[PDB]
């Protein structure tokens, strides 16, 4: 089932999942004081 | 620089011939309008660089000249007789259909005409017909005698030269499976040839463009039968009795099925008809010109050896793809050998691995039967023709010591002191010249007492008609014999 | 290569199997419909990984 | 022996291993099916399969 690929030919075999860096919803940091309602992102979850 | 004295004078120059012109060949073909050479005029060619601008890029004469220069390396003075396209000519157009999105990796190789025009694209997993056609058009060599235009799957190849010489195109995939270098799933590329003929030129002006320029070999790059018949008439006029003779030979081709190729033949002892099967991959004029050049760059200093066999008759510049079905079946092969036709085969028949060079058998001429009607093989093979020419020239140079000498016909007694001669002494001297050439120009004469006759003009002609100082010589030679078939018949015992 | 140093320039043959190509063996037999080979036509088989397809 | 005579190749097991007991066959008399000649006169010229390869 393994097939020899080619010169210039991985884009085909794989799908090269691209990277991603989204940090909207500012991260929780103890250096800041928060009020009731302030929303933060911790561990990828909004609280 | 210690050369000041003036005793020795250096002339360091890499472009200097030492061995004369040598072995004049003439290549006849059609050209395009891009060239800068005046049509219908024999010119000299010195290299393979200026041919593009002189005969147009992509013209059949350009490829003919390129193959001539590829084969005959050095020793020949090549000339070209470029002619232009006839008025009414539909430039041949071929369609090639590609297809099949794409599915995997591999190389897609195509073979059009000769191997020098082969292309190799790198179609990989995922592609589209349009892009494949674009890559093909970008990969086609510009020297290919066809202009390529893409139609997103319909590659259109139009012939750069109008005439019947364009109806001989072939494209082979030579990769389907092909035992290695596997193909990306595309399509079975389809070859269709929508267009057609529209008759090519017919010059018939050899008696003017070349008047006394003695050429050794004429090659023709057109499939018109009337043109070849005109060339035959010319070369036959070169082997006349009226005027002094510029001996010559001509090399032409004939492509088609067995019926039409046996019909193309006649008793033309002046041409070497080359037969070609209907499914011939290589463009015909290429192999024709290669054969012509080889036979001119290997024999002109040695006019005895036949262009034949694995070593001598090898056309190294022509490259065909391998195949197991070899065009002419052996029955057709022997049928063509019998009716004075040159046949060509492969030289490796290696299944499916790579290109192979063609190879000729039976370097013969189209001389079946004698002038009266009788069959005979005196002018069957071309080496007999070149040998007869050489022998005639040698005898002519030997006989020059008599033209100008005092001759005695009556009373036969050369008085003391004078420098005359009589017919018996001339006959003896000619007999000894013919004799001490046995082994290089003649064979083991059988009845020399009557093979050579010298008659004074006072007896050949009727009474009171002869002219003092005219002689008639009749000679019956026999070119040497060589090796041929062996016919082994090995038979083991119990 | 331009970056090379000496003058002896080796040019490796594209692929191996040279010493064969003189011992061809034709195996004849039937095939199922799953196969992708054109029937009634000799075709070489390089390796064992692609006879099933 | 009857098969050996009429130009037939025979294969038999190499080891004497007893019932069950996997083995591997080998060939005796690598011969061709050629026993008579032309004009019906018996011979042995092409009996051995190596004689044919050597003829070629």
């Amino acid at each position: 089932k393994l097939r020899p690929l080619q010169v210039g030919g991985v884009p085909g075999c794989a799908n090269i999942p691209g990277g991603e860096d989204c940090q909207c919803w500012p991260e929780w940091t103890a250096d800041n004081g928060y009020f009731f309602g302030d929303v933060v992102q911790q561990g990828g979850v909004l609280y | 620089d210690a050369l000041s004295d003036g005793f020795v004078r250096l002339c360091i120059d890499p472009s200097l011939n030492f061995f004369g012109e040598g072995c004049k060949i003439l290549v006849e073909g059609q050209m395009t309008d891009d060239g800068s050479a005046t049509p219908d005029a024999v010119t000299c060619v010195t290299s393979e660089l200026d041919i593009i601008e002189r005969f147009g890029q992509g013209s059949v004469l350009t490829e003919s000249l390129r193959k001539v220069f590829c084969t005959c390396k050095s020793g020949v003075s090549v000339y070209a007789l470029p002619r232009e396209d006839a008025a009414a000519g539909v430039k041949a157009v071929y369609t090639l259909t590609i297809a099949g999105p794409a599915t995997t990796d591999g190389r897609v190789q195509l073979y059009m005409g000769e191997a020098e025009y082969a292309v190799d694209i790198g179609v990989d997993a995922g592609d589209t017909a349009t892009d494949i056609a674009a890559a093909i058009v970008a990969a086609i060599s510009p020297d290919f005698p066809y202009a390529a235009t893409a139609a997103a799957g319909v590659i259109t190849l139009t012939a750069r030269n109008a005439g019947t010489i364009g109806n001989h195109l072939s494209v082979i995939y030579t990769n389907l499976g092909s035992c290695t270098s596997v193909t990306p799933e595309g399509v079975t590329v389809t070859f269709a040839q929508t267009t057609a003929g529209s008759v090519n030129p017919t010059p018939n002006d050899y008696a003017t463009v070349v008047n006394e320029c003695c050429f050794a070999v004429y090659v023709l790059s057109s499939d018109d039968t009337d043109w070849q018949e005109n060339l035959r008439d010319w070369i036959r006029s070169a082997w006349d009795c009226s005027k002094p003779q510029c001996f010559g030979h001509g090399y032409v081709f004939n492509k088609g099925t067995l019926g039409q190729v046996l019909a193309d033949g006649d008793n033309s002892a002046e041409l070497s008809r080359l037969a070609l099967p209907t499914t011939y991959p290589v463009l015909p004029y290429l192999t024709n010109a290669a054969y012509g050049a080889l036979s001119a760059c290997s024999t002109c200093n040695n006019p005895e050896l036949n262009i034949q066999g694995q070593t001598f008759g090898l056309l190294s510049c022509i490259n065909m793809p391998e195949s197991c079905t070899p065009g002419w079946t052996f029955g057709e092969v022997t049928q063509l050998q019998a009716n004075g036709f040159v046949v060509s085969g492969p030289s490796t028949t290696s299944g499916q691995g790579n290109y192979t060079s063609p190879y000729i058998y039976n370097d013969v001429t189209n001389y079946l039967r004698d002038e009266k009607n009788r069959p005979n093989a005196t002018f069957r093979d071309a080496s007999s023709r070149r040998l007869a020419a050489a022998t005639g020239v040698a005898l002519a140079e030997f006989l020059q010591q008599f033209n100008g000498l005092a001759v005695f016909t009556k009373n036969t007694n050369i008085r003391t002191g004078i420098i005359g001669t009589n017919p018996r002494l001339m006959l003896g001297k000619i007999r000894k010249w013919a004799q001490d050439n046995v082994g290089t120009l003649f064979s083991e004469f059988d009845n020399i007492n009557e093979d050579i006759q010298l008659l004074t003009d006072f007896e050949v002609q009727p009474k009171c008609v002869g002219q003092p100082g005219i002689f008639h010589l009749n000679m019956r030679y026999r070119p040497p014999v060589r090796g041929a078939r062996i016919n082994v018949n090995m038979a083991p015992a119990l």
